[PDB]
RNA sequence: GUUACUAAACAGGCCAGGCCGACAAGAAAAAAAAAAAAAAAAAAA
RNA sequence: UUCGUUGACUGUGUUUACCACGGGGAAUUAGAACAGAAUAUCAAGAAAAA
RNA sequence: CUUCUUGGCGUAACGUUGUGUAGUUAAA
């Protein structure tokens, strides 16, 4: 067919033209995850596929599904990592290094993993603030 | 003589397990296909000739030559090849220790060996050449200077001098000659490979234009004729547009009738990947 | 909100 | 075998000299110390005295601080011994240190280029008690924290409050140093007015080192566009000095290579980020000075490779991905560079993040900006992710999916919140594989695969 | 530069760092030698096993000369971590 | 750096054709994005004498001595040491008891440099449209250096490339500049030296070491070539 | 002579997400979910995936998640499976009309049991998230 | 959402029912190179 | 590497793809749990000033 | 910081049941 090149320009960052499938993909967030719905030209036609993609974008905007989910714990140095799906806690090891530990949400439970991370960070913070190195003992004389 | 009507050697008989006679085990799929696994041929069933002086004594002679030259030369050649294939761009100097402060590594071979936890014993085992292909390759490029002299030294009688006393600046000369003399184009094989493929140079986009001087205007002008701009674009960039008619027939129309519209196979095979050189950014 | 339980919370402890 | 730390009524702390020597000997190794001292008869009891002599009944924080000063003076930069000594000093610092001593220890840590978060945590805890600091000492402490990447929530506001009354009256050089430290710490580590005040002081005001520090601070703060007049003035002031100084100053002088690296970094940033905006509009003198600097090859000190980068390289090799490790592009070093595609793999370690934070440092961010402006795509593997994965199969799956995410030319949405299901980290069936072992369609290497 | 590298005089500290060392991958017993080993243990190459030293130095064409040769990991002393260096200092002093 | 016509030459044709093309050549040139293509040859002569590092000699001698003491060395039996071939030479000690010269500076590496007027550079030639760089190099050797001079070429690929943009007046003629691709070569030992063919654009030639190269060639050309030049300090 | 044949039998399909390969090369599921198909343009083969989901009503507005789609690489196949998937195990979702009765009886007892018998009591569903 | 099963005729023809305690199971590791030349050893780990 | 090894295990749990039935047996799931024994593979190794 | 592998191979997969051999009963 004959089509102007401006057809493939999208007016919103969440609306993308996918040329392999020749479809308009609309991104959104559902159930604390990212999803994309395609609108194919083979289904709707040239102009109608884009029109329906824009209408679905407006629907998701009204539903509030364009907002980025956020995971926070309120404790500095403890944050959720998507790549490993784990709660990461950062502290200082015995060697005086900066080290981290990751507790798996799939295994422990999301909140269980968060709690384990926070408690481990607190324990290591206590040990570090103590100040004693390896194989060290504190004695007070008066 | 040198020129001769050479016969095509008969293919070597690949063995087979005496099973699965009713099935086609020679599909053209690539190892290791999840749904088209390839049948293995045990090494104990591959037909091999009995060992005589032609296949055993020659190996013994080449092994004695390698012993005289020293396994250290073979180890050094292998190490130099492996480091060269991976250090084709300027690296930062690397020490083998966190606190040496003075010792230098000697190549990215260090990084690769540390990452793979490669076997110190394994390198010696490889250099000792326990395999037929290894001995055959030493008989062909066994010379220490091979990156620069190739197989020219394969029969030289004072070749061990390179192994004994080719060091330092001479090793640098060997490497610098080899880098310029090595192949840099596409390798074309149907055999399986599993190692990092050797580099293929990228190719520049534009071609060169021929220009000749014209005194009528005292300027240089293109040798090629003008032609229409559309014809120039077709000649340069390609067919233009997303669809065009097939190439016109270049042979005289056949007197007989043939069903030339019929495709070669009912179900065409999948498209072949482009193995040629990539463009330059 | 409630969360689904992990593999650990499903073993016969 | 073990060390004992004693505490007095008045809060002082100390250890026995003999016990300290035995502890150091057993912690490092008497063979190592014998080799270092060039004597096979050195007993464990004399190790501390021998070290003191090399760098020249109770040992204290002042004694260990003096040891650090002597180590800096004699260019003794052994990391194991310094780590043990710093552990002991961190133990001793509690309740027995004065402000000049804290400043001296911080400066020694800066000079030795050691990251000791435990020692600086102890220093911060002691400091909060001491102050309910001269401007020089405050600036030195701020520089120490910036070098340590320790964005401490408590002490930093205290130091900035102490410095607040003196900001209008700081000398240009002190202002440049403080601005560089603030840029290293991030613009959010100090009040809003601080950067404007420091820049105004610098503008009112200075050697080539101070000028390059100020320019690097601008680049780190990402205000080079908003501070064009100041950046142009800085470059104009520098260029005559760069021309005046001799050629060998950039290669032989102790302060030559680092200044050369910083100037080349400034050149690369201006070239690749603001070519049309700034670089091509610069004075011919500035451009000629930059060309003169660029003509000279840069020297880099030997470094050991990180096992993180080493394992990443090994996994790429297994995946048949051609790459180069520790490649050089101008003043930048790439942990891993791909041969057949324009992608740089960055194996970020803890030192590239602020202490106990998920945020990369300003230097890392600037390097990433330059790498992206050059046309290369950066794939970051965080150290905590690497440690959690911990396994060859998990890391291979991560490498494949991350490479696809970086190199894809279609479905170009925000990289964050992309799905991940790695083996033995997410729940999955055992035989659920994305990377079948050794299987490549058409024997095509992953370096040639078209995503 | 190149001249200094050729003229280099290794310090005793550098030589100690370059000292070779055997790290044992796993626990195992020798069949013919009856030696007992524990994983993670560190020994000197010279005294760890003479039969294995044969292959490691180039006076053996058999990789099975030492029955537990594959359980060896040959590293230089300077590459070891501080913990292992301090732990096994006594047995690596030469 | 400065190849200007005044410093290059005046009143000649072949010499100026290469660098300015002011007298237009008689063949078809080849431009790549408006820059004329040129091939440059960098012939080198390897050191005539062999030097061995002390650590190598020490390790070898110590290994021989250690093997002798421990009785672990090679056997080398008489039945495989003495079998009467024309090249036989061994005999036991017991039985015995019963600036233009190739020979210059034999302990270093030399590079052939050519003087185009007052400028010292490497041999250079233009590429005629449609012919290989190997053919261009062969023409360079046969017409500029010596009709019988045929150094060994290390490969078909260049080891470096450089660019030079003409001034405004010169580029107004339709050629923006010249781009040069450098190729390494070995002077085969025992081969005759150069003999400049009659009419050749070369004025003189020399064989200089790396240390002397900057004393003759411009720093820009030295920067262009040093990456590919061998390492010798 | 497979390359010359035309019947659809000779050309096998390929496993994808949450799918295994059997001894005779059958493609079998590995998780509780809903089937999806994909077309691999590079290899010109069909790929079978299973999107993990707990049992619930299949709505008309959710049918687009199981369309057959074109991909170039298995990495893109995994990406598409993630994008169309309904929810993740660690967060779950609000089930829309999930089943509440016991499962169908074993085949050897009765081949024609009734789905979600209202006369049977509600029993917990604690197997379809695995 | 979704096009895939399916060879009846004494129709046009196929069949060897067998191998392996392991270079044939198999952890980890490794694994087959364009053209031309050398060698005439059926040779990737 | 010329590299180990014998899970080509002993048992508890009646749930599961296909379907006249039989041979869950053209050759289906980690019935992801539980009680024993065995084999191979760990991880970490961060920080090189002026 | 849960756990890097594993109860053959087999593009002809062994003859079901029975008999015989063999295994099990401080219980079934
Ligand atoms: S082996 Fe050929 S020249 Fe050395
Ligand atoms: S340990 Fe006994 S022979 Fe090697």
């Amino acid at each position: 067919v004959s089509i102007h090149p401006s057809y493939f320009e999208s007016p919103h960052p969440f609306v993308i033209w996918e040329p392999l499938n020749e479809a308009w993909e609309v991104y959104f967030y559902e159930n604390l995850k990212k999803s994309a719905k395609p609108f194919p030209v083979k289904k709707f036609g040239i102009a109608r596929a884009k029109r329906e993609a824009l209408l679905f974008l407006e629907q998701m905007k009204l539903e509030g599904k364009l907002e980025k989910p956020t995971f926070s714990s309120g404790v500095d140095g403890v944050t959720f990592d998507q790549v490993t799906g784990s709660w990461i806690c950062r502290f200082v090891d015995e060697e005086g290094r900066c080290v981290s530990r990751g507790f798996g949400a799939d295994f422990h439970g999301f909140e269980e993993a968060r709690k384990l991370a926070i408690e481990r960070q607190a324990e290591m913070k206590k040990v570090e603030a103590s100040g004693l190195g390896p194989r060290m003992r504190l004695v007070k004389e008066k | 003589p040198f020129k001769i009507f050479k016969a095509s050697p008969p293919p070597a008989p690949t063995g087979r397990k005496p099973t699965g006679y009713r099935g086609n085990h020679w599909h053209k799929k690539v190892l290791y296909d999840p749904v088209y696994p390839t049948t293995k041929v045990p090494a104990a069933l591959v037909p091999r000739y009995p060992i005589d002086w032609r296949n055993g004594g020659r190996a013994l002679l080449i092994a004695a030559l390698s012993k005289l030259e020293g396994a250290s030369a073979l180890q050094r050649r292998i190490f130099l090849r492996e480091n060269s294939r991976e250090s084709q761009v300027p690296q930062t100097p690397l020490s083998p220790f966190q606190t040496g402060s003075s010792a230098s590594g000697g190549g990215a071979y260090l990084v690769s060996s540390l990452g793979r936890k490669r076997s110190y014993v394994g390198r010696i085992a490889v250099s000792l050449m326990p395999r037929h292909r290894q001995i055959a390759d030493y008989q062909r490029v066994g010379g220490f200077c091979s990156p620069r002299c190739f197989s020219e030294c394969s029969k030289e009688l004072r070749r061990c001098l390179c192994a004994w006393r080719c060091t330092g600046f001479h090793e640098h000369v060997v490497q610098m000659d080899g880098m310029l003399g090595e192949y840099k184009g596409e390798v074309k094989t149907e055999k399986p490979l599993f190692s990092v493929l050797r580099r293929q140079a990228r190719r520049n986009a534009d071609p060169s234009e021929g220009v000749a001087f014209c005194a009528e205007s005292a300027k240089f002008k293109s040798v090629r004729r003008a032609q229409h701009p559309a014809f120039e674009a077709f000649d340069r960039q390609g067919p233009d547009g997303p669809s065009q008619k097939p190439a016109p027939r270049k042979e005289p129309p056949l007197p007989f009738y043939s069903a030339s519209h019929v495709p070669n196979v009912p179900r065409p095979p999948p498209p072949q990947p482009y193995t040629g050189p990539l463009k330059v950014r | 909100r409630a969360f689904p339980r992990g593999c650990e919370l499903k073993d016969p402890a | 075998s073990e060390l004992v730390v004693y505490e007095r009524r008045d809060g002082k702390r100390w250890v026995h000299r003999h016990q300290l020597s035995l502890y150091l000997s057993h912690a490092v190794g008497l063979g190592y110390f014998r080799a270092q001292f060039e004597d096979s008869s050195v007993t464990p009891a004399a190790v501390f005295d021998c070290l003191s002599h090399l760098v020249r009944e109770r040992v204290t924080a002042q004694d260990l601080s003096e040891f650090m000063k002597n180590c800096v003076a004699s260019r003794y930069r052994d990391v194991d011994v310094l780590d043990v000594v710093t552990d002991v000093l961190s133990a001793l610092l509690i309740g027995s240190a004065d402000l000049p001593l804290l400043v001296d220890i911080a400066s020694s840590c800066i000079a030795l280029s050691l990251l000791r978060p435990k020692l600086f945590t102890a220093i911060a805890s002691r400091l909060l008690v001491l102050l309910p600091l001269s401007p020089r000492q405050a600036v030195r402490l701020v520089e120490s924290f910036s070098q340590q990447r320790f964005r401490h929530p408590d002490v930093l506001p205290l130091l900035f409050l102490s410095l607040s009354p003196s900001l209008p009256f700081l000398s240009p050089r002190l202002a440049c140093r403080l601005l560089h430290a603030v840029a290293g710490l991030g613009a959010c580590a100090a009040p809003a007015e601080t950067v404007q005040l420091l820049l105004s002081r610098v503008a009112s005001g200075l050697a080539l080192a101070d000028l390059t520090k100020a320019t690097h601070a601008l680049l780190l703060l990402e205000i080079e566009l908003e501070q064009k007049p100041l950046l142009e003035s800085l470059l104009t002031a520098m260029a005559p000095e760069i021309f005046d100084r001799p050629v060998e100053f950039w290669s032989s002088s102790p302060a030559g290579p680092s200044l050369h690296r910083r100037l080349l970094l400034i050149r690369t940033a201006l070239r690749h980020l603001h070519r049309d905006t700034i670089y091509n509009s610069l004075p011919t003198m500035v451009r000629q000075a930059f060309r003169r600097l660029h003509r000279i090859e840069i020297t880099s000190p030997p470094r050991s490779p990180t096992h993180f980068v080493t394992r990443m390289s090994a996994l790429l090799t297994r995946l048949r991905i051609a790459h180069f490790c520790y490649a050089i592009r101008g003043p930048l070093v790439f942990d891993v560079l791909e041969r057949d595609r324009p992608i740089v793999w960055q194996c970020n370690t803890a030192d590239r993040f602020y202490v106990n934070s998920a945020e990369k440092t300003t230097a890392v961010k600037l390097q990433e900006r330059i790498t992206q402006a050059m046309g290369l795509k950066v794939g970051n593997c965080e150290y905590w992710q690497w440690m959690k994965m911990k396994r060859k199969r998990t890391r291979l799956e991560y490498i494949r999916m991350q490479r696809y995410y970086i190199l894809k030319d279609r479905r170009q949405h925000d990289p964050d919140f992309e799905g991940w299901t790695l083996p033995l980290v997410h729940h999955m069936h055992r035989r659920n594989r994305l990377h079948y072992d050794y299987y490549f369609p058409n024997y095509t290497p992953l370096s040639r695969v078209e995503y | 530069s190149l001249a200094a590298a050729e003229q280099w005089e290794p310090s005793p500290l550098t030589l100690k760092q370059h000292q070779q060392v055997v790290v044992w991958k796993k626990d195992r017993t020798c069949i013919l030698c009856k030696k007992e080993v524990q994983g993670g243990n560190v020994e000197k190459v010279e005294t760890a096993c003479e039969k294995a030293w044969r292959f490691l130095s180039g006076y053996s064409r058999s990789a099975h000369v030492c029955p537990i040769l594959p359980q060896m990991r040959i590293l230089r002393y300077g590459e070891l971590p501080l913990r292992d260096r301090a732990k096994f200092d006594a047995k690596l002093r030469r | 750096c400065g190849p200007g016509s005044s410093r290059f030459f005046s009143g000649t044709s072949r010499r100026l054709s290469l660098f300015f093309s002011d007298p237009p050549p008689a063949y078809a040139l080849s431009l790549h994005a408006g820059y004329k293509i040129q091939a440059a040859l960098c012939v080198d002569r390897l050191p005539l004498v062999y030097r061995e590092p002390r650590y190598e000699k020490r390790w070898r001698e110590f290994k021989e001595q250690w093997e002798a003491q421990t009785k672990n060395g090679l056997t080398l039996a008489d039945e495989i040491t003495f079998m009467k071939f024309p090249f036989h030479f061994f005999e036991t000690e017991e039985a015995q008891k019963k600036l233009r010269s190739l020979e210059r500076e034999p302990e270093r590496t030399l590079y052939l440099i050519v003087r185009y007027g007052d400028s010292w550079q490497f041999p250079l030639e233009d590429r005629i449209h449609g012919q290989s760089m190997r053919s261009t190099l062969k023409r360079l050797c046969s017409e500029q250096l010596g009709s019988s001079y045929a150094p060994f070429l290390l490969g078909y690929s260049p080891f470096s490339y450089a660019k030079r943009t003409y001034p405004k007046k010169t580029k107004e003629a339709g050629i923006l500049g010249r781009k040069i691709f450098y190729y390494r070569a070995h002077h085969i030992p025992g081969s005759e030296n150069l003999k400049l063919p009659e009419g050749s654009p070369v004025s003189d030639f020399a064989w200089v070491t790396l240390q002397e190269l900057p004393a003759y060639i411009s720093p820009r050309k030295l920067a262009a070539v040093s990456a590919g030049l061998l390492l010798e300090e | 002579n497979v390359e010359t044949k035309r019947r659809n039998r000779h050309f096998k399909l390929y496993p994808g997400e949450n799918v295994k390969v059997s001894k005779v090369t059958n493609l079998v599921a590995l998780c509780h979910g809903r089937v999806k198909f994909t077309h691999d343009v590079s290899r010109d083969v069909l790929v079978v995936n299973v999107l993990p989901e707990r049992r619930e009503e299949l709505l008309r507005e959710d049918l687009w998640r199981y369309r057959t789609e074109h991909v170039r690489s298995m990495e893109e196949n995994r990406h598409i499976c993630f994008l169309r998937r309904k929810a993740v195990r660690m967060f779950g979702k609000e089930l829309v009309n999930p089943p509440t009765k016991p499962p169908l009886r074993p085949f050897y007892f009765t081949k024609y049991d009734s789905w979600e018998n209202p006369a049977l009591p509600d029993v917990p569903q604690l197997d379809d998230d695995m």
